[PDB]
């Protein structure tokens, strides 16, 4: 504070005393018959955003101390009166100029333009939703009934039929079908043109007429009668996203050139784009080839030859004359100048997986018997092709191995699509209330609890887009259980079953246990005891209440004690509850830390399976659980596979296998002359660490023979990737001219010196520190923010009625206008002020750290205390200038690394967030990310003021679009930063004067875009480019078996895999009789999935992103 | 260019001058229209569209995107003015090939590869000296082709500033007009 | 046709128009050359033309 604390006090008793507006607070402070009163109302309506007649609330610290400050100042060297601070001839005319203007407040953005102090807060009811479904609005007319009063439903219902009604009359007549004839030569005005919108499925396709002959392309099949018209997923999606791509690249071309022209001084991509898809609609001539003639120099890595291209530096040519640019994914000379000389130590020998097929050749080149008998029924030899010696007895474990992992990616690729189009419900988008990245977790934990539930009211209440995904997960999750009960069903007659319980019927869902949240209970009852307690008689009530958890306790106890008594049910009970309840409260086997552990040296864990010892015979217990599964389904998935297939191949459990190999090297002492690299990678536990890059890798070198046996997969494949990388390149020339600091990173020429390596080490250690301890839950997180709320001040009529731990309204407008974009800042705040935390910890310094931060985070003296020996006894710092950390998984389970989390995200959020407006920022100093954040959001607020995003949103308010658009321009430019400091700190150690030539290498733009569209987070979305894109392999691992000819095949059967229904595919049946191998159609939904939210499928975003991009500009180069 | 708002005092002065008609039959002719609107639904954006996309109208298949603006608004002057739908078609077409300039290719068939206005190739103040850029362009054209012999298998072609460029973007060219005005001075 | 016989110095309009009648394929649709019917029959649709 230190400051006013006079007006705050008096607005506390005149809104004690019920004074509503602006008005009549006014009208009692300056009488009208006095003094005007009239224009110094508008000075204050203008520098706080509410309306002179709106109402107020004056229990809202965003409106009190707003207007306490646009007080004071009117009541009261300095050039022109400044209200900023630092750290953040007179004849002719200048006499009359000077003398004449007047300083004013400065103005709020955000208020003026959203007005976000009028939204009620109302929770509607089922029927008040059915009313809406049923009504038949499109999903992009929701934001005009979102933040209304119950009392106007029906009105706002008829302002969005009458919206819509006016745009179908208005597609009607023709108006947004221009873009179909192209960009370049005669068209569209790029920069003019304003699309509609609810022409998303209609179906439309880029035909350009400069490079046909009227004869191969006849005419136009009329149009559509736009009352029919329907699409499906991704086949007739391709053509809609290349359409925007097109959009985009004209306009970056009109920019470029008005740019050059002007002062004195994207062209090539957009035209051969172009070329290419008119040859690829109509079934004609490729004109954008370039082939490779006769006496020129050629390279090759990898098995793939290239040449180098004239006139154009950094692209190269292929085989067949495809031009690439230098900031493909799939460059082979980029790839290459990496691995040499860049990125020695991530080698693609650090990132090479062969598969077992090499393995098994080597494998079976041995001359000991015992290793040799195992040897023959692990791997499948090539021996075979109808000349196969042995072997013939049934499946082995390579092939029901290649069986399953050949389906599961497929099912992934399914859910995705699942998933994603059910959070278009008015459920979800109307609810402004909550954080947007929780809605996921909200579906999977409601979809989970109504599976397990008997009754049947719960599965009632989903709404009609969760019933898809409740079908998909019950069917694998059923079939899996099936295979595990016989493993007989794959061709061998004496294996066992290893389902530990399996007398009744039900669906298993794995249940992890999680740490923080026990540490919580353990604190707030003081014992780990009483957690026990809780647990035992929680789990004791449901056998009481229902009939069937009686019958199966009964049942199985009597079975398991041959001794009857109706006396020893009320003993045999609570002792076999006792035990099972003390194996949670009181170790950390079932935690998740344990189960889901990255990497392992060697075989440490395989005696016991710790997914299914979770299952109990009772049915509170489910507040310690977790509810992501987007990363909890395919670790399970492979632990299972590879026990299946060692069972179905050998007849052994996977201890025995397992103890073989001690067996085997207890007689090894002597130095005499592959085992255990066998089981490591059958099991699933190799490292896969950097899998993206062999997932490129893999398509990158199978790419001719797709182009050899299909053709439009191939064209769409190029297109989509080229359009990427043209995404990554403008958004790094724009970044160049706005921010300073990268302007500062990017532009050097020698090695730094002296004091900016600390400051380059510390941002990398930031990372590192907050990664390793965030929580992995949701409610742990709304506790850690409620108890800062609490820390500071609060009420007793706050903790009753609604509040509730959701929360956020309470915090600034900036969130709930835009709260997708918000993310990223405050995860770069977070790690900033850790290693400031941390380094005075360390060294006892003061330039920095500040007194008044424990008053305002909320901390005791014991906590800081705690915080400040835990810190000193775990971490080191060198005379080098690096963090190490001694130890890692102990480090992150105690109760203080809460404490430490806590307080530097308070910090950093009050800080840097909450205060509005330049002139209300007050701090002592500025660190390295500071400023960073500073430049980023003035970017932003800049980006707001202008006239495209205003014209959009008074033409149709819809604010769901703005947030999509802006966060992709954070996305890239903070993962550009890190790569640039990374190679700033690895040139130092260069000791000759090789350093200017590693900085001339490393420093080129194209290579900053290629690591900043590689890195980032596109991936696939939580799921990831390993998980999506990695069913390719198995192509390559059949090529490699037969040729270090035949395949004849069999007739498929007469039900063939073009026809499958869905949710029908992936039960017992539909696992026994599929086909696995790899089509077109595996491609295209791979590389469409893998580009989603880049490329979407309408042209609105890439509008706004041109017209801010007009209006900033972008550096020229040259 | 510079007025595209008004196109329609250019379609009045133009048969002033170069057909002879006086002004007062074009007086009478619009105040008889006015009572009767045509207005077959025809003009819209949907009309435009299918008329362009012809192979029938060898001129209006082509068109710098600079002169879009005004091409609508003769045509639909002359539509107004008179009755029909095809002599509306025809006026438009000898208005812009009065403005412009075409280029063909060197072989036996005839096909168009270029349109460009009168106005970017002037190099001085002389009102005929549109007929100087267009003997550079075919010199530039023909001594560019015999450098690189492969551009035959792509398309070169002259798109409206004025630049040559193929189909695979690798060559391109601008066309300045205040260098060849200096050199062509001291030459 | 254009890399086997150069525009300038000889036609190469009225060679293209005997092909195309002799054979199907329209002068601007694709080809597969890895079909023995689109491969035997362009082989034998030219020798005749230089004799």
């Amino acid at each position: 504070e230190s400051g006013v604390r006079a007006l705050g006090k008096n607005l506390l008793s005149y809104g004690r005393q019920g004074y509503d507006s602006i008005e009549k607070i006014i009208n009692r402070w300056a009488p009208p018959n006095e003094n005007d009163t009239k224009a110094y109302i508008d000075s204050v309506v203008a520098a706080t955003g509410i309306p002179a007649t709106q109402s107020l609330d004056l229990s809202n610290q965003d409106t009190l101390s707003a207007l306490a400050q646009a007080i004071s100042f009117h009541e009261t060297i300095s050039p022109k009166t400044p209200p900023v601070s630092a750290n953040v001839v007179k004849n002719s005319m200048v006499g009359v100029a000077i003398r004449a203007g007047q300083t004013e407040d400065s103005l709020d953005v955000i208020g003026d333009v959203f007005n976000p102090t009028r939204w009620n807060n109302h929770k509607w009811t089922r029927e008040e939703l059915d009313q809406i479904r049923n009504a038949g609005v499109l999903p992009q007319y929701y934001g005009v009934i979102t933040g209304g009063s119950p009392q106007n439903l029906t009105e706002l219902i008829n302002l969005a039929l009458e919206n819509q009604k006016l745009d179908q009359e208005k597609a009607k007549a023709g108006t947004g079908a221009q873009l179909a004839a192209g960009v370049i030569g005669a068209g569209v005005d790029p920069l003019t043109y304003v699309p509609i919108a609810g022409q998303v499925g209609k179906g439309g396709k880029l035909v350009n007429k400069m490079f046909t002959v009227a004869a191969q392309s006849g005419a136009l099949a009329g149009v559509s009668e736009m009352a029919r018209t329907s699409v499906a997923g991704g086949d007739a999606h391709v053509a809609e996203a290349i359409l925007g791509g097109a959009l985009f690249g004209g306009g970056m071309t009109a920019i470029a050139d008005g740019l050059g022209r002007a002062l004195g001084r994207f062209a090539g991509p957009a035209t051969r784009l172009e070329a290419r898809e008119t040859a690829r609609n109509v079934d004609g001539q490729d004109l954008s080839r370039l082939p490779i003639q006769e006496g020129e120099q050629t390279f090759s890595h990898q098995g793939v030859k290239f040449a180098d291209v004239p006139n154009e530096p950094g692209s190269v040519r292929l085989e067949d004359g495809s031009i690439l640019i230098g900031e493909n994914p799939l460059n082979p000379k980029t790839r290459q100048v990496f691995d040499e000389v860049i990125e020695p130590e991530r080698a693609a020998a650090g990132v090479n997986l062969g598969g077992l097929t090499e393995i098994g050749l080597k494998l079976l080149r041995s001359e000991n018997p015992e290793i040799r008998g195992v040897a023959a029924d692990l791997v499948r030899s090539p021996t075979g092709m109808q000349s196969g010696a042995s072997g013939k007895i049934g499946t082995t474990a390579s092939d029901v191995f290649e069986r399953l992992r050949a389906v599961d990616h497929r099912f992934y690729n399914d859910i995705d699509d699942a998933v994603t189009e059910a959070l278009k419900d008015p459920y979800f988008q109307t609810a402004f209330w909550r954080d947007s990245g929780a809605f996921r977790q909200d579906i999977y934990q409601r979809v989970s609890m109504a599976i397990e539930d008997g009754s049947g009211n719960l599965k009632a209440e989903l709404t009609p887009g969760e019933l898809k995904v409740y079908d998909l997960l019950k069917n694998q999750f059923d079939a899996k259980r099936e295979m595990m009960e016989n493993p007989a069903m794959f061709g061998r007659p004496d294996a066992q079953s290893i389902f530990p319980g399996s007398r009744f019927k039900g669906t298993y869902v794995p249940h992890v246990y999680s740490s923080q949240m026990k540490e919580l209970y353990i604190k707030e009852l003081g014992s780990p005891e009483a957690l026990q307690e809780a647990i035992k008689k929680s789990w004791l009530t449901s056998y009481a209440s229902r009939p069937e958890v009686k019958k199966r306790v009964d049942e199985a106890l009597l079975e398991a004690d041959p001794t009857l008594t109706p006396e020893g049910l009320a003993a045999a009970v609570d002792k076999y509850a006792n035990d099972k309840a003390y194996g949670i409260s009181h170790t950390e086997q079932f935690e998740r830390s344990s189960v889901m552990e990255e990497n392992i040296n060697g075989l440490v864990g395989l005696e016991n399976n710790s997914f299914l010892e979770a299952r109990n015979l009772f049915d509170s217990v489910n507040n310690l659980r977790e509810w992501d599964m987007d990363k909890i389904v395919p670790a399970y998935n492979r632990r299972v596979n590879g026990d299946i297939a060692i069972m179905a191949g050998t007849g052994k459990t996977t201890k025995e296998m397992k103890d073989l190999v001690e067996t085997l090297m207890n007689k090894a002492g002597d130095d005499g002359k592959t085992l255990r690299d066998t089981l490591k990678i059958l099991t699933g536990r190799a490292r896969r660490d950097g899998a993206d890059d062999a997932a490129f890798a893999t398509v990158m070198r199978t790419m001719t023979d797709l182009a050899f046996f299909a053709k439009n997969a191939y064209m769409g494949v190029q297109n989509l990737t080229e359009i990427g990388g043209m995404l990554a390149r403008g958004n790094v020339r724009a970044m160049l001219h706005g921010v300073p600091m990268f302007r500062d990173l990017a532009f050097r020429n020698k090695k730094v010196g002296a004091s900016e390596i600390k400051d380059l080490h510390n941002v990398i250690f930031g990372k590192e520190l907050d990664d390793s301890i965030r929580p992995s839950k949701q409610d742990v997180i709304d506790r850690l923010r409620s108890y800062s709320d609490l820390g500071r001040g609060a009420a007793t009529a706050l903790g009753t009625a609604k509040y509730y731990t959701g929360e956020l309204a309470v915090r600034s407008p900036f969130t709930k206008v835009l709260n997708g974009t918000t993310n990223y800042l405050l995860d770069a705040g977070r790690q900033g002020f850790l290693s400031d935390i941390v380094e005075h910890s360390l060294t006892g310094s003061k330039r920095r750290f500040d007194d008044r931060w424990l008053k305002t985070a909320g901390i005791s003296d014991e906590q800081w205390k705690g915080i400040k020996s835990l810190i000193r006894e775990s971490v080191t710092r060198g005379p080098d200038g690096k963090y190490t950390i001694k130890d890692k998984k102990a480090f992150s389970q105690d109760q203080r690394a809460m404490d430490l989390w806590r307080m530097g995200d308070t910090i950093a959020d009050e800080t840097l967030l909450r205060p509005h407006k330049l002139s209300n920022m007050d701090a002592k100093a500025y660190g390295p990310i500071a400023k960073t954040v500073l430049q980023f959001k003035n970017f932003v607020i800049k980006s707001i003021n202008g006239r495209t995003m205003r014209t959009f949103y008074n033409a149709t308010k819809n604010n769901r679009a703005m947030d999509a658009a802006l966060s992709t321009v954070m996305s890239m430019g903070l993962a550009g930063m890190y790569y640039m400091a990374q190679a700033h700190i690895k040139a130092y150690a260069m000791q000759d004067g090789r350093d200017r030539e590693y900085l001339k290498q490393a420093l080129n733009p194209t290579m900053i875009g290629y690591a900043a569209l590689s890195r980032s987070s596109h991936l696939g979305g939580p799921l990831g480019v390993a998980n999506i894109l990695g069913g390719i392999a198995g192509y390559e691992d059949t090529k490699m078996l037969r040729s270090s000819v035949g395949n004849f095949l069999e007739q498929v059967p007469a039900f063939g895999y073009a026809a499958n229904v869905g949710a029908t595919a992936y039960n017992l049946a539909g696992y026994l009789k599929a086909d696995t191998r790899v089509n077109e159609r595996d491609y295209m939904t791979g590389m469409y999935n893998t580009f989603r939210e880049l490329v979407p499928n309408d042209p609105i975003t890439q509008k706004l992103l041109l017209g801010t991009f007009e209006e900033q500009g972008i550096h020229i180069k040259d | 260019a510079l007025y595209p708002d008004q196109a329609q005092l250019f379609s009045t002065f133009d048969q002033m001058d170069k057909i002879g008609l006086d002004p007062q039959t074009m007086i009478e002719a619009d105040k008889q229209a006015a009572s009767q609107s045509r207005e077959m639904r025809m003009e819209s954006d949907k009309a435009w569209q299918e008329l362009k996309n012809d192979s029938r109208n060898k001129d209006l298949s082509r068109l710098p995107t600079s002169l879009d603006a005004s091409a609508r608004k003769v045509w639909d002057s002359w539509y107004y003015r008179t009755g029909n739908a095809d002599a509306a078609t025809q006026q438009t077409q000898r208005w812009l090939n009065e403005n412009t300039v075409t280029f063909q290719s060197e072989g036996s068939d005839g096909k168009s590869i270029g349109m460009v206005s009168k106005h970017q190739l002037m190099v001085g103040d002389n009102p005929e000296s549109w007929q100087v850029g267009r003997d550079i362009i075919d010199t530039a054209r023909k001594q560019l082709i015999k450098a690189n012999p492969w551009v035959v298998n792509s398309q070169l072609s002259v798109v409206e500033s004025i630049f040559l460029q193929d189909a695979t973007g690798t060559i391109r060219i601008r066309y300045d007009k205040e260098l060849v005005g200096k050199l062509y001075r001291e030459q």
